[PDB]
RNA sequence: AAAACUCCAGUUGACACAAAAUAGACUACGAAAGUGGCUUUAACAUAUCUGAACACACAAUAGCUAAGACCCAAACUGGGAUUAGAUACCCCACUAUGCUUAGCCCUAAACCUCAACAGUUCAACAAAACUGCUCGCCAGAACACUACGAGCCACAGCUUAAAACUCAAA
């Protein structure tokens, strides 16, 4: 359920300071907003971390501790992978609802009227 | 401090998955919007600035789910174009 | 010569009342893929998905039984003077005959 | 109606002459408050 | 079958971790700050076990706000909780820094396992005024 | 509207509380 | 000021009254109710020992004695009350408004 | 002229939606209720879009809870524990 | 008025208990009460620790006293139960059941805003 | 980052004269200012309307006088960063101040810049266009929230409020 309209604004007969302020008329658009970017990640963070214990640990020797370098290497294979799986899967489709073009194309066929 | 120390926002392990506890953990803190109270007191926010914040997240939410009405109730029209060729 | 208002109030849509809820049979006319554009009477047309199950009984012309929610389906939005109609109505398959 | 809904009404009060009585018999009694609602407007106590 | 919801320390409870119920499990305290994350491990009965934190594990300044710091820091107060015999721990974090999943990763990979998850940061219902905005 | 009146009057207030200050 | 061992006005004609027992007399008394109370009595009190007729209420007289009543009861709050700005308005608005109806029933 | 329509207050007409709580006596003793109406982690009171109470339900309700846990019957942080087992009215879901 | 004196009272036994409940509506007769029921909500926990004339209490026993009193006599009771040590928390309400409850037609749906802005083109 | 603190930090327990999560997606009360923790008492003018800038009563914040309170915040100030400089923005510390009581001072972009009462369905932007009636105000820019006079518990104050010179625009 929408919160009411009826008296938060400030018109001409009604009797009370405005509720709301809008900086913008709200009336619905025909846009949808684009669909924003991931951020930053920062992966493999833990793997590195058993890597580089093993290596303080052990002299800095790399025959000392190859299984969590492996583990960091991996990660790494399977971090860009994920990258390329995530922008190819975000262009295929977006999960659950449609894409922003589409939605635009839909708001385009069944426009608002704000006007007589 | 007063109450007893160990019910209140206490999530349980299941099998050893402890991110599907903080996950939940930080889910029940943002659905009552305790983490964004933490955010938004860490600094003071000045009365006036507190008026016009509510009111444009208040106006925001009006507006966001009139267009969720708006996609849902056209979501059925997404349909393949009857008439083809017209 | 019957007047307009007798020829209304012995109609059988002005014997239905409120449309919700109100078991209605239906011919098919027209089959985008899987979605079967069907009739009833009425102003619009329904448009249903096509029921798997027995689901080739369900071609151009097939009576069908439909349950009906509503008879033009639209709603009045933000900042609209006028409604936001989609041209069709609602309503939910049941079955044939 | 009212008066006489007060009149009968005040033949259980409690007084200096039925102090120590009725306190033992609260003191043995237990009333209960606690009710809980359903989806359906219908009381579980 | 099974609840998120903990143990009421007054009733019959059938869950048990090795012998002990849920009220004598040692607690883990993480408090992350923006700048800090601390981590001390208590008994039930309030007696400190094991304390780390990233200025004690070596990271100096702005280092120590990061989650790699907890994480070493849950791994050494994991480590001193092992020495002095802790397996099961109740993890109660205060604050919303950046390592406090972090801090939890360090204590599960330091060797402690986690039962319980709570969360004691501070808010006030509007007690003492908080620093002015920052013009950043 | 822009503030350009009140950053006229605003200066003006200002040179006088420094004069009454001065003097 | 009525005696506290008074009675409402609303249950002042109530034919069973002078043989109830002490406490249901104490308990519809005006010691055991509010001062608005009081006040309806001294506005009907007031009324039968002025107007002529104290069943009006629509007449330049007998609002002049219901706002009479109205301004010692603002007097009497504004005098354990002291800082009490909003009833203090109400009074010098009200003792306005009576002098405004006076004038126009002495006219 | 017999079959043209007539003025009359619309049949077919429901009855107005009545709030789960209407007619019923909300009382500050009542923490069985009361407790219904709050969060079981962080006893936070609910909204009128979770709880669909009416507004003078919502404003009942509210000012019950107040009363009772600054008078000691209910807790202010979390929901008194043996009361996460009564009927959920509430339109909320933490779990997933 | 009617009133309602909510009282948590100290764990304790049979004749001290009897002993606080007597001396507190003797004090209410004595400020001038008439007093209709005492009830017995029970002995429970306390939601939180109430610290109370130099107690940490964890427990209490939660009793009613329905009554009528003058409107002058309230702030009395307040200052009698204040300096009682064997009561915990005593509050005095006006009696819930002394506000009639208003019949409610049902939840009058509201529409959505029309005619808040012009039907300029814009 | 440095400076700072290490009479420090974490858990626990005692503990406020400060401030009032959630509810609040509610739109209420008040003349305006303003009002959102709990309880109680008192209590929210006018059975036409408009109307005091010759009056009376109020009026956020800041400020003054006197006596108290002290968690936190913080003008000023000091220290540390930055910079060409940095009397700033960033960090740390601390005061006046914010709180209470008593008295002042009487100002705000005190603006929803949209007067009260009664009624109706197009310059541009903005919050569609108007009718009756009444009061208040306004008449090129700047000089000018200024000078002078008067009044005022105000004395670096407030209200009221010009003119000369200049311009052909604002
Ligand atoms: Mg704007
Ligand atoms: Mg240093
Ligand atoms: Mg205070
Ligand atoms: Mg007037
Ligand atoms: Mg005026
Ligand atoms: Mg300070
Ligand atoms: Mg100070
Ligand atoms: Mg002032
Ligand atoms: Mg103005
Ligand atoms: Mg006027
Ligand atoms: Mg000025
Ligand atoms: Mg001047
Ligand atoms: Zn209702």
């Amino acid at each position: 359920a929408t919160p009411s309209l009826r008296g938060r604004l400030a018109r001409f007969g009604n009797p009370r300071k405005p509720v709301l302020k809008p900086n913008k008329p709200l009336i619905l658009a025909n846009r949808v907003g684009e669909r924003r970017r991931e951020k930053g990640e920062a992966t493999c963070i833990t793997e590195m971390s058993v890597m580089m214990a093993c290596w303080k640990q052990n002299e800095f020797r790399d025959d000392a501790c190859r299984k969590e370098i492996q583990g960091f290497l991996d990660c790494a294979a399977r971090a860009q992978e994920a990258r390329k799986m995530r922008s190819i899967q975000e262009t295929l489709g977006e999960s659950g609802s449609l894409l922003p073009n589409k939605l635009n194309k839909l708001l385009q066929r069944f426009p608002n009227k704000p006007y007589l | 401090a007063k109450h007893l120390k160990f019910i209140a926002r206490t999530v349980m392990v299941q099998e050893g998955n402890v991110e599907s506890a903080y996950r939940t953990l930080n889910r029940i803190l943002t659905m009552d919007g305790l983490i964004e109270d933490i955010k938004h007191r860490r600094y003071y926010e000045k009365p006036c600035r507190r008026r016009q914040r509510e009111s444009y997240e208040r106006c925001r939410r009006i507006y966001n789910m009139e267009m969720a009405r708006k996609i849902n109730f056209l979501m059925r029209k997404n349909r393949a174009d009857p008439w083809q060729g017209c | 010569v019957e007047s307009f208002a007798s020829m209304l109030r012995h109609s059988p849509l002005t014997q239905m009342g409120p449309a919700k809820d109100k078991l209605v049979i239906g011919r098919i006319f027209h089959i985008v893929e899987n979605d079967l554009y069907i009739d009833f009477g009425g102003k619009f047309h329904c448009v249903c998905r096509r029921p798997e199950v027995d689901g080739e009984k369900y071609q151009k012309g097939t009576r069908v039984r439909l349950r009906l929610l509503d008879l033009e389906l639209t709603s009045r939005f933000l900042g609209a003077t006028t409604d936001t109609t989609v041209l069709e109505a609602n309503a939910v398959l049941l079955g044939i005959q | 109606r009212e008066v006489l809904q007060l009149q009968e009404e005040v033949k259980n009060f409690i007084t200096r002459e039925n102090l120590e009585a009725r306190v033992e018999a609260a003191l043995d009694s237990r009333k209960n408050y606690n009710w809980a609602i359903t989806r359906e407007g219908l009381v579980v106590r | 079958k099974f609840s998120i919801y903990p143990p009421i320390p007054g009733e019959e409870s059938s869950l048990r971790w090795a012998g002990k119920k849920f009220e004598e499990i040692p607690i883990a305290h993480i408090k992350a700050s923006h700048n800090n994350t601390q981590i001390q491990v208590v008994s039930a009965s309030n007696e400190p076990l094991a304390f780390a934190s990233c200025g004690t594990e070596g990271f100096r300044n702005a280092k120590k706000g990061t989650g790699i710091a907890a994480q070493t820091a849950g791994i050494a107060a994991a480590a001193r909780a092992k020495q002095k015999g802790v397996i099961h721990i109740r993890v109660v974090v205060k604050g919303l820094g950046p390592g406090r999943l972090s801090a939890m990763h360090g204590l599960i990979m330091g060797g402690l396992e986690v039962i319980s998850i709570t969360d004691n940061t501070p808010i006030p219902h509007n007690g003492c005024r908080p620093r002015k905005a920052r013009k950043l | 509207k822009n503030v350009l009146k009140i950053r006229r009057r605003k200066m003006n207030h200002h040179k006088y509380r420094k004069l009454v200050k001065k003097t | 000021d009525p005696p506290p061992s008074t009675l409402l006005k609303d249950y002042q004609n109530v034919p069973g009254i002078e043989k109830v027992d002490d406490v249901v007399k104490r308990l519809l008394s005006l010691e055991m109710a509010n001062k608005k109370e009081m006040l309806k009595i001294k506005q009907e009190q007031f009324m039968k020992k002025i107007v002529a007729n104290p069943e009006d209420t629509r007449s330049l007289e007998a609002r002049i004695i219901a706002l009479s009543v109205k301004i010692r009861s603002y007097e009497e709050h504004l005098e354990k009350h002291r800082k009490d700005k909003a009833h203090k308005r109400y009074l010098l608005m009200s003792i306005d408004q009576r002098k405004k109806m006076l004038k126009n029933l002495r006219n | 002229n017999e079959d043209l329509p007539i003025s009359m207050e619309n049949p077919y007409k429901e009855p107005l939606k009545k709030c789960i709580l209407c007619g019923k006596h909300v009382d500050y003793k009542n923490v069985q209720l009361l407790s219904q109406f709050v969060s079981p982690f962080t006893g936070c009171i609910y909204g009128r879009h979770i709880t669909g109470l009416c507004g003078k339900k919502q404003k009942e309700i509210t000012k019950a809870i107040k009363r009772a846990q600054i008078m000691g019957f209910m807790p202010v942080t979390y929901k008194d524990p043996a009361y996460l087992k009564d009927p959920k009215v509430c339109n909320i879901r933490y779990r997933e | 008025p009617r009133y309602e004196l909510a009282l948590i009272l100290k764990a304790m036994q049979r004749p001290e208990t009897a002993a606080t409940l007597k001396r507190t509506i003797e004090a209410l007769m004595d400020r001038g009460a008439i007093v209709r029921d005492l009830e017995n909500l029970g002995e429970r926990a306390l939601p939180y620790r109430i610290s109370a004339h130099s107690q940490q209490h964890n427990r209490g026993g939660y009793f009613l006293v329905d009554f009528y009193a003058p409107t002058a006599a309230v702030e009395s009771m307040v200052e009698h139960l204040s300096r009682d040590i064997d009561v915990i928390r005593g509050n005095i309400v006006k009696h819930p059941l002394t506000q009639e409850l208003k019949e409610c037609e049902g939840i009058v749906p509201v529409p959505l805003a029309e005619k808040l802005y012009s039907t300029k083109k814009r």
